[PDB]
């Protein structure tokens, strides 16, 4: 769960 | 000197008082939904865009995952969840999964550049390129060669807490 989808 | 443009910033981002730094906050600020504001992706642009010439700026980077920065074409989509890819008009380096990347597509390009502290960005709108250098020795990190067809803005994105980006002048 890095959040990179929202970069 | 470059500053971050608060009217473009995703409302979850927190900008420093001097408008040089950005990190991701834990709560969405109650901000007006301007058409230029990124409403889903964790992005902010500088207030200055460039249509011609050659330009430098420097970006201090956090040591941990969560950031990407570089340039975006002005027409970069602001609304809804969008891909973070050259096709969407973003040309960027990224720290994710403990690895530095040039954000090429469909697969990112892992960089064997060693630890980064501050990066110089060189934008050339005359020839059509954006290049990244690690400032300690100006070693080349990556160059995107692009026939830019509109204004280009410095781009910053921070998608998790625990890292930051800072314009350094």
């Amino acid at each position: 769960c890095s959040g990179v989808t929202f970069q | 000197e470059l500053t971050l443009d608060p009217d473009t910033a995703n409302p979850r981002l927190i900008l420093s008082l001097d408008l040089k730094g950005v990190r991701l906050g834990e709560r969405a600020q109650d901000l007006p939904n301007h058409p230029c504001r990124f409403d889903t992706n964790t992005r902010v642009l500088a207030s200055c865009g460039f249509s011609s010439g050659r330009h430098h700026w420097e970006v201090e980077v956090g040591s941990k995952d969560g950031w990407a920065f570089g340039v975006a074409r002005e027409s970069v989509r602001r609304k809804g969840l969008t891909p973070f890819t050259p096709e969407e008009g973003v040309w960027a380096l990224q720290l994710n999964g403990g690895q530095y990347w040039a954000v090429t597509s469909p697969e990112r390009s892992p960089l064997s550049c060693g630890h980064l502290s501050r990066v110089r960005v060189a934008l050339d709108l005359e020839v059509g390129a954006v290049s990244f250098y690690a400032v300690e020795d100006m070693r080349h990190l990556y160059t995107f060669r692009v026939n830019f067809q509109e204004r280009v803005f410095p781009l910053f994105s921070v998608c998790s807490t625990g890292t930051y980006l800072r314009i350094w002048p």
